[PDB]
């Protein structure tokens, strides 16, 4: 099972509550509104088992729970509960993959408030994802007419140009160094091809592993 | 840095924004071309003199002219305004490069009918907020 996370780039062992949450990130993209309901209540149901381990720590936020309140934002971001470079960057992407693919305008807002809340808070890891949001922006900046979108957007870009100075400590490929490249890629559209990928191939084998360890 | 190239996007907006060429997404591109001005001068002025330059060079026969070129010369001049008043403070040495540049749309603006006489106080102006940095320049000219 070493071998599929390189390809899809999901890595359990560098965290395992990230990537199953990047897992159900495509369900959002499901053509079924049901499908959507099923994904936020496995959501739900994940949320109050991961705070089950813990003591009392439902709906309060916690490392080991941050990233479904992250998948719960569009259906806080406090620096000393968690105080690590890696979390902020991959809760960060799964931000900005929650907003490149929806189309609603609510949710473009109530995504881009905390998301410029997040680039004042955060502008040491706000270089990684900066190019996949360079494609919204963009279009955004040019034709779009509602003040209240463009105010978030309007503090992401003042606070960009302030804090560009330093080098990037923390650029687009450090996404790659810790093996959880390509997050963008399994939560984006199905690609309505309706073909099988290579890598299915090596998951042949892993079914076969599972078998030859498991009945006798 | 080549995708916070937004500013140049910010400034085709603006250009979009003109009249000869939704307002209160003028306001807020204005105000935000101020409040990148703070931080990030030398492209923000830069693009605004090309786009006084392109302004005083089209355009003449229309009465769109006589109207849109004294609505949008104010408009220039007052981000000018309020870039130069929001604090540079720092040579970045420029003094051929586009100061140069500069003081030739200025004495276009003030060598010499009736829409004339309050552009002359708002590039006066200019001037003013424009020398309290920078005087060697204009001093080796005159």
């Amino acid at each position: 099972c070493k071998q599929m996370d390189h390809f899809v780039g999901l890595n359990f062992n560098s965290n395992f509550n990230f990537a199953l949450v990047g897992h159900l990130l495509k369900g959002y993209r499901h053509p079924s509104p049901a499908i959507v309901a099923r994904t936020v209540r496995i959501l739900h149901t994940l949320l109050t088992l991961v705070n089950k381990h813990r003591n009392c720590d439902k709906f309060e936020v916690n490392t080991q729970s941050v990233a479904y309140l992250a998948a719960l934002l569009t259906v806080l971001l406090d620096e000393e509960v968690l105080t690590d470079p890696k979390i902020q960057a991959l809760l960060l992407t799964v931000l900005a993959t929650l907003v490149k693919y929806t189309t609603d305008e609510f949710d473009q807002r109530i995504l881009y408030e905390y998301l410029a809340e997040a680039s004042v808070v955060f502008p040491k890891v706000f270089p990684v994802v900066h190019n996949l949001l360079d494609s919204k922006i963009n279009t955004l900046l040019s034709l779009c007419q509602d003040p209240n979108l463009l105010n978030p957007i309007h503090g992401i870009v003042q606070s960009v140009v302030y804090h560009e100075e330093s080098p990037p400590q923390y650029q687009t490929s450090y996404l790659q160094s810790f093996g959880f490249n390509g997050l963008w890629r399994f939560a984006g559209p199905f690609s309505k091809q309706t073909q099988i990928p290579d890598y299915a191939e090596l998951i042949v084998k892993f079914l076969d592993a599972l078998i030859d360890t498991y009945l006798p | 840095h080549r995708p916070v190239e937004w500013v140049q996007a910010v400034v085709s907006r603006f250009d979009e924004q003109l009249p000869i060429k939704t307002k209160v997404s003028t306001e807020h591109n204005k105000e935000c071309l101020i409040n990148i001005s703070k931080y990030k001068f030398s492209l923000v002025i830069s693009g605004l003199t090309t786009i006084l330059k392109n302004v005083n060079n089209m355009r003449i026969f229309g009465e769109a002219a006589e109207k849109n070129l004294y609505l949008s010369q104010l408009i220039i001049l007052d981000t000018l305004e309020k870039c130069l008043a929001g604090q540079p403070k720092d040579t970045m040495r420029l003094d051929e490069t586009m100061l140069v540049k500069q003081l030739l749309p200025e004495i276009c603006h003030f060598l010499h009918n009736q829409h004339a006489a309050e552009l002359r106080n708002s590039a006066s102006g200019v001037l003013f907020s424009l020398s309290c940095n920078n005087f060697n320049a204009v001093f080796s000219r005159i």
